[PDB]
């Protein structure tokens, strides 16, 4: 019983981690789009300086 | 001429990449 | 069902559904860049003018 | 070179004239938006003419 009450905490603790990572991976994919926007702009300014 | 022809061909090819980058931005 | 590393259906959608739309979006993006010319808008006027 | 630039400058004037008609035609049809954009071309070509 002692172990049962102590081992149950992990289940809920590990469940919270999965819940948090589910929304963090979606934000990582959204960062890509934003990263490409500033990367294309940075290159655009470099192309403007070559004239 | 030799320093203008090379620049004219390279400055026009860089615009294509800029347009492609804008397409990705638009996408 | 849950979604394993190499699930035949889920993995196929990752490369198909995504890329297909990417190309489609590019067409519209690149197509709109080629249609930004102001002379193309004058052609529309011509059409309406030519019919009258 | 003199004749080359002359033609370019002469084409610029023609371009401007062409734009004017198109801009004026847009105004007659009720498309002031396109007419306003055609005025920019005139100015752009007028500036190019000056440079030439």
């Amino acid at each position: 019983k002692a172990s049962l009450d102590t081992q149950s905490t992990q289940v809920e603790t590990l469940k919270r981690n999965l819940i948090q990572l589910e929304s963090k991976i979606s934000e990582a994919k959204t960062k890509k789009e934003m990263l490409k926007a500033r990367i294309t702009t940075a290159k655009a300014q470099e192309q403007l300086q070559g004239m | 001429e030799k320093m203008l022809e090379q620049a004219i061909l390279e400055m026009q090819e860089d615009l294509v990449q800029l347009r492609q980058g804008v397409a990705q931005a638009i996408a | 069902v849950r979604g394993m590393n190499t699930s035949s259906a889920m993995s196929a959608f990752e490369r198909m559904e995504e890329k297909v739309l990417m190309q489609e979006s590019r067409a519209q993006a690149l197509g709109e860049l080629a249609g930004a010319d102001l002379e193309t808008q004058f052609a529309q006027l011509e059409g309406g003018s030519d019919v009258d | 070179a003199q004749k080359r630039s002359e033609k370019q400058y002469n084409d610029a004037q023609n371009e401007i004239n062409k734009w004017q008609r198109n801009a004026q035609l847009a105004l007659q049809k009720g498309d002031e938006n396109l007419a306003r954009q055609a005025l920019e071309r005139k100015k752009t070509y007028t500036d190019t003419s000056a440079a030439l």
